[PDB]
């Protein structure tokens, strides 16, 4: 189903949509990630009557949570850049007390507001970034900053300047990925200035996301373009030949080696 | 088919039966049973907890009464809900949590009966301030004994909920069982009715705590605040260039500057405002 | 303040007088009310510092 | 069944001790061979008339 | 005569779950269970409870079932696991009590003579009432009324215990508000403290409307004779209580010249200390 | 190792001191012959 | 008859309505204080009798009607002036 | 009569002991200084209405 | 959060504490204390106590587990 939803991504084809429904109503715990992701990919940017309604109707009475997290991204991905038409759905998912579904609305407000400097989005998304109690939905708030602000990458170091200096690591984690996805491939040196204490944190996994975001920003950049390239290649090489770190601490390092030389230095990442 | 990073759901009443039965028999390592449901492959939930009578042997397989087993289950089928047992617990007061010698023997009987039968160890007397020392564990086999136990896979929720503590890893833990993750099934229709009903006082908000106890307090605080102002004068009129950030660190006394300042003034502000606002509203409301 | 509170919530140390050192990061210490002990050193302390 | 339960509740490891006095408000003071003084509200599986300091 | 009951916070909770056990088939809208307790003094204590299979029909409204056999053996098990605990009464839910409650209470007074029932409110959880406790008395009647059963009132509260407040604080972790916050918190204590002042007023509003109208019989014993004591209090005699307000000036005096001056002067230090540190770091930058 | 005060008939009922620890009343194990448990004898005693 | 509006009763009203002489109104009210159906006090330079009264009895339904009107004035004073406090201190409430 | 003695024994199975000590001095209204008969010193309180 | 940090600190001193005696002071906020149980210890101390009450000796209160000065 992941292969079928990816190859038929954005088709709005009825026949792949039908057998993905009867895959969803198998009610297996482990294919719920499989049914929910592919059901959004075939309905990407659609805003259908039955697609949102059946998925938001199914996501409460079930008993597992992999079934919920597949439909979490799926109902976020069924709408894409509607920019005003999701607002009844955005208000509906966040007012509920389901923590996964509140997190699902945070990915939905990200994908409906791509690249636009919406004042109503940056007010509301930062509001739940302060006052909410579950850590996972607080991350998807501060992770959704790059999805709405990647068109103007200059504001992103200014607004995540103190988001990287909270007390919990979860806000600091999604702060680190927000530098990685707002600024795509720029030799910024201001975000790199921010990421240097981020990779020197006491907590392990926020250092991991700092290593990945440092890998995302500087693909295909030589030392003469920005002077922080070979500094971090040997920093990646230090922590991967280190012994006494975590598997969590070194998962981002070996992944950073894969990102930095991707495509044989021929391709790049650019949401723009 | 092998283990992953699981998740343990406990009900709100289940944790309350743990700490109450542990607080009851605080010296002598109380014992009980754990009743829940296996919802999938690798998340376990528990809804119910009932205890066991005290055996002279101790925490072992001999403390399990089979006639108290089946007849207690006989009643809970016809009233409430029938469900399958999913495990057990005991209390270990002398330390935090690790499976001891006679702990691990009765575990092998349970995993021969059930699929997993997760153990639960709780110290009742350590949990004092605002946190509970609860952790659940689960035994491993000998087939992967020269291989890496806990065969965990594609997830990232394993590094949380505890690192292996050194008072627990000096015993078994690692090459004998594994640790598992526990969160709480937090629900509505219980949360607010526990909150508002446990801490509440209706008419307290507009009492007066009088004046004869209150003007005396306003009398007292101003007097040392006068000398606190005199000590505040002394540092301000001093004002010497003896490298004043180094002059302040050689004159540390847990004292004046700004710490022993307006902190008192804030208390003098808040006490008289709440006293006078309660005084003015009570003249308004009553006739 | 939170860093100050976590480090205080920790079991205390023992005081013991060193008689004389063994070789390879080992010493010979009676505590106060027990027998003697041959223990290991930490990173920051050395044999020549004993 | 009650006498079977008392049978399995008289273990083995009987820590011997010394009774020093007896009170009523049934009450007794126990000094063990660990030289520790204890006090009870309830005596146990004996008779108070069968006992003495 | 019972002084008051103490609600251990496990029992209510253990009524919510059993209402939720049958709640998938719940159409009886009432759950009877047995209230275990610890008799201490004239004051009463509650520690535990359990349930019982119960049916009832509004048709002939006296046909119902308390399982004595289930009440003997399961309480015998709780006696075996805990010899401290015994029965003190029973409970039911569905906040309107029903006509059968004379029959359940007068039945199981042969288990504990001064038995007591507690009505909880599982669905109403909003304004001002955790529970209520009833008791039975049988005097002649009164000076002149016919005899009856007449469920009476016992005042109630919610108590606690060490090593269960730990379970209270650690399971909630939601709002975590302290009483400190003396500006913001104490004013809101005056706000919703007065939002119950009219709430009890609107309840005493509705009662004498429907008895002055004259529907229900006038309780000549306590229902207004205690109010006849009440309605003279409110003394507002002016020309000496007007002279309460130089003590108001006295309470004002500490606020005005002490707290407004020093708070301003301390923040004025932060100006000169910053304006020095501004430009003396600016003139040394070059 | 410990020392034994005495024994009683039909049962172990063994009364055993340490002279430094307390005085226990314990049972014999399976690996013993119940004849050679004479009084005043040093005997190997379990820890649990 | 006057429910603590101005409960400081003058002596001539007692001496007329009880039709007792003027010199015996003091021995009459000291007896009612001795029994305990009233807990007032007596002035004699002004000869006005101050009243605090705690003894209850029956109230014929008509006095509930006047009690309703006093409770309704009691209602809108509590209700409206709470709306004053809430609307004034709304932003520090939370 | 025999069953009476058995139920008294089932009641008689929770005398977890009490520790015998003596009051050394009074610290505050609800803090005291006591000492065990062979052990250390402590700071304690009363029950509710002692 | 600064008030909840104050609360959990200022309820470390309402516990049925054990009694020891102050023996020596090492440096800033760390000392040697001997208990009434004997077996001399070495713990860290709080941030609240004014240090002018510990000059050769003091009757002091100690924690149960962490055995700190309170
Ligand atoms: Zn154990």
């Amino acid at each position: 189903s992941l292969g079928l939803g990816l190859a038929a991504m954005g088709t709005a084809r009825q026949d792949v949509y039908d057998l993905l429904k009867t895959n969803l109503y198998q009610d297996d715990a482990v294919t719920g990630e499989a049914a929910g992701l592919a059901l959004g990919l075939v309905m990407l940017g659609s805003k259908n009557a039955q697609a949102i309604e059946d998925m938001v109707g199914y996501a409460q009475e079930t008993q597992h949570e992999k079934i919920l997290r597949g439909l979490a991204v799926g109902i976020a991905l069924v709408m894409y850049g509607r920019m005003e038409e999701a607002d009844a759905l955005i208000e509906s998912l966040c007012r509920d007390k389901d923590p996964i579904l509140r997190r699902s609305g945070m990915y939905t407000v990200a994908m409906a507001y791509c690249g636009s400097g919406n004042n109503k989005a940056i007010r509301r998304l930062l509001h739940v970034a302060v006052s909410d109690v579950n850590d996972d939905v607080r991350r998807a708030a501060v992770e959704s900053l790059g999805f709405i602000l990647f068109r103007t990458p200059e504001q992103c170091p200014s607004v995540v300047s103190l988001l990287s200096e909270s007390y919990n690591p979860h806000v600091r984690y999604g702060a680190a990925m927000a530098l990685g996805i707002c600024c795509a491939g720029t030799g910024n040196k201001e975000a790199i200035n921010l990421l240097e204490p981020m990779t020197n944190d006491p907590v392990n996994y926020v250092r991991q996301g700092a290593l990945i975001a440092s890998a995302l920003i500087m693909i295909q950049q030589t030392e003469i373009t920005c002077p922080k390239v070979n500094q971090f290649r040997q920093l990646y090489s230090k922590v991967i030949n280190d012994k006494h770190d975590d598997v969590m601490a070194k998962f981002g390092a070996i992944l950073a080696q894969g990102i930095l030389d991707a495509g044989g230095h021929n391709v790049t990442i650019s949401l723009q | 088919a092998v283990d992953t990073a699981e998740q343990v759901y406990i009900s709100s009443l289940a944790l309350l039966k743990m700490l109450k039965h542990g607080r009851a028999g605080v010296p002598m390592e109380v014992m009980g049973l754990m009743l829940g449901e296996f919802v999938d492959d690798y998340t376990v939930r528990v809804i119910d907890v009932f205890a066991m009578p005290q055996s002279g042997t101790g925490v072992s397989v001999e403390a399990v009464d089979p006639v108290f087993q089946a007849k207690m289950l006989d009643m809970l089928k016809q009233t409430g809900r029938p469900e399958m047992v999913v495990g057990w617990y005991h209390s270990h007061p002398g330390f935090g949590c690790w499976l001891s010698g006679v702990d691990i023997n009765t575990q092998q009987s349970f995993e021969a009966l059930s699929e997993r039968a997760v153990a639960v160890v709780v110290d009742p007397i350590q949990s004092v301030k605002g946190k509970v020392v609860i952790d659940a564990f689960r035994l491993i086999n000998a087939n992967m004994m020269v291989l890496g136990h806990e065969p965990r896979q594609t997830t990232s929720n394993l590094g949380h909920l505890n690192k292996p503590s050194i008072q627990a890893l000096i015993h078994g833990l690692n090459r004998h069982y594994y640790s598992i993750t526990i969160n709480y099934r937090k629900n509505e229709l219980e949360q607010k009715m526990l909150l508002n009903l446990h801490k509440k006082s209706w008419m307290e908000g507009l009492t007066l705590q009088d004046y004869s106890e209150h003007c005396k307090h306003n009398e007292s605080v101003v007097k040392e605040m006068l000398e606190l102002a005199k000590n505040y004068n002394k540092a301000v009129e001093e004002e010497d260039k003896m490298t004043p950030e180094q002059l302040a660190i050689k004159n540390v006394g847990k004292q004046d500057p700004k710490r022993h300042l307006e902190e008192h003034v804030d208390v003098l502000m808040t006490s008289n405002i709440v006293q006078c606002l309660a005084a003015m509203l009570d003249t308004v409301v009553f006739k | 303040l939170r860093e100050e509170l976590q480090l205080l919530q920790e079991q205390g140390s023992y005081v013991g007088e060193v008689v004389r050192a063994m070789d390879k990061k080992k010493v010979l210490v009676k505590v106060h009310p027990e027998g003697k002990f041959v223990v290991d050193v930490d990173k920051n302390i050395d044999i020549n510092d004993v | 069944e009650n006498s079977e339960k008392i049978k399995v509740n008289k273990t083995l490891p009987y820590l011997v001790s010394n009774v020093i006095e007896l009170l009523d408000v049934k009450c007794a003071v126990i000094k063990t061979s660990t030289r520790q003084t204890y006090f009870l509200p309830v005596i146990g599986l004996v008779d108070a008339e069968k006992l003495k300091p | 005569a019972v002084q008051k009951v103490v609600v251990h916070p496990l029992v209510l909770l253990s009524v919510v779950d059993h209402f939720n056990r049958i709640g998938k088939v719940g159409n009886q809208k009432r759950v009877v269970g047995v209230l275990l307790g610890s008799w201490q003094k004239k004051v009463l204590d509650v520690s535990n409870s359990f349930a019982v299979p119960f049916d009832e029909d509004d048709k002939d409204d006296s046909v119902w079932f308390l399982d004595h056999d289930y009440l003997e053996n399961m309480y015998g098990m709780f006696k075996k696991v805990n010899a401290r605990e015994r029965i003190v009464g029973w409970y039911h839910t569905g906040p309107k009590l029903h006509k059968n409650d004379i029959a359940i209470n007068e039945l199981m007074k042969r288990y504990c003579p001064n038995s007591v029932l507690v009505i909880i409110d599982v669905k109403p959880k909003d304004l001002g009432l955790p529970t209520e406790a009833y008791i039975s008395v049988e005097e002649v009647h009164d000076d002149g009324t016919p005899t009856s059963k007449t469920f009476e009132h016992v005042t109630s509260e919610i108590g606690a215990e060490e090593a269960e407040e730990v379970g209270v604080e650690h399971l909630l972790r939601d709002i975590k508000d302290t009483t400190v916050g003396t500006l913001s918190q104490r004013i809101t204590n005056q706000v919703h403290g007065l939002k119950g002042l009219n709430s009890k007023l609107l309840d005493i509003r509705s009662y004498l409307e429907k008895v002055a109208t004259g529907k229900l019989p006038i309780n000549h014993q306590i229902i207004y004779q205690l109010q006849d004591v009440f309605n003279l209090l409110p003394d507002v005699s002016l020309q000496e209580f007007v002279k309460a307000f130089y003590l108001k000036t006295n309470d004002q005096m500490v606020v005005v010249y002490l707290a407004s001056l020093i708070r301003s002067v301390v923040a004025l230090h932060n100006l000169i200390n910053n304006k020095i540190a501004n430009r003396d770091a600016e003139k040394k930058e070059g | 190792c410990t020392k034994i005060i005495n024994a009683d008939s039909e049962d172990p009922k063994y009364i055993i001191n340490v002279k430094q620890f307390a005085k226990f009343v314990v049972d014999l194990s399976d690996q013993v012959a119940p004849t050679d448990i004479e009084e005043g004898m040093r005997v190997g005693v379990d820890r649990n | 008859t006057r429910p603590a509006n101005h409960r400081q009763l003058t002596f001539e009203e007692i001496a007329k309505s009880a039709k007792i002489t003027v010199n015996e109104v003091e021995l009459l009210v000291m007896k009612a204080l001795s029994v305990g159906l009233v807990k007032g006090s007596i002035d004699e330079v002004d000869k006005r009798v101050h009243m605090t009264w705690v003894q209850p009895r029956v109230l014929d339904l008509q006095q509930i009607k006047g009690m309703k009107d006093r409770l309704e004035f009691w209602c809108t004073d509590v209700k409206s002036m709470e709306m004053l406090v809430e609307h004034q201190a709304h932003d520090i409430l939370t | 009569k025999q069953y009476e003695k058995s139920e008294n024994d089932l009641k008689a199975l929770q005398s977890v002991g009490q520790i015998v000590g003596e009051v050394l001095k009074q610290l505050t209204e609800e803090k005291f200084i006591v000492k065990a008969t062979n052990g250390p010193r402590y700071v304690v309180g009363c029950r509710r209405q002692l | 959060e600064f008030l909840h940090a104050q609360e959990e600190v200022k309820r470390i001193q309402s516990i049925p504490l054990v009694i020891g005696q102050f023996l020596e002071a090492v440096d800033q906020n760390t000392a040697i204390v001997g208990s009434t149980t004997g077996s001399n210890y070495y713990v860290r101390i709080l941030s609240t106590i004014d240090r002018e009450l510990l000059k050769p000796n003091a009757s002091v209160a100690l924690h149960k587990h962490s055995n700190a000065l309170v």
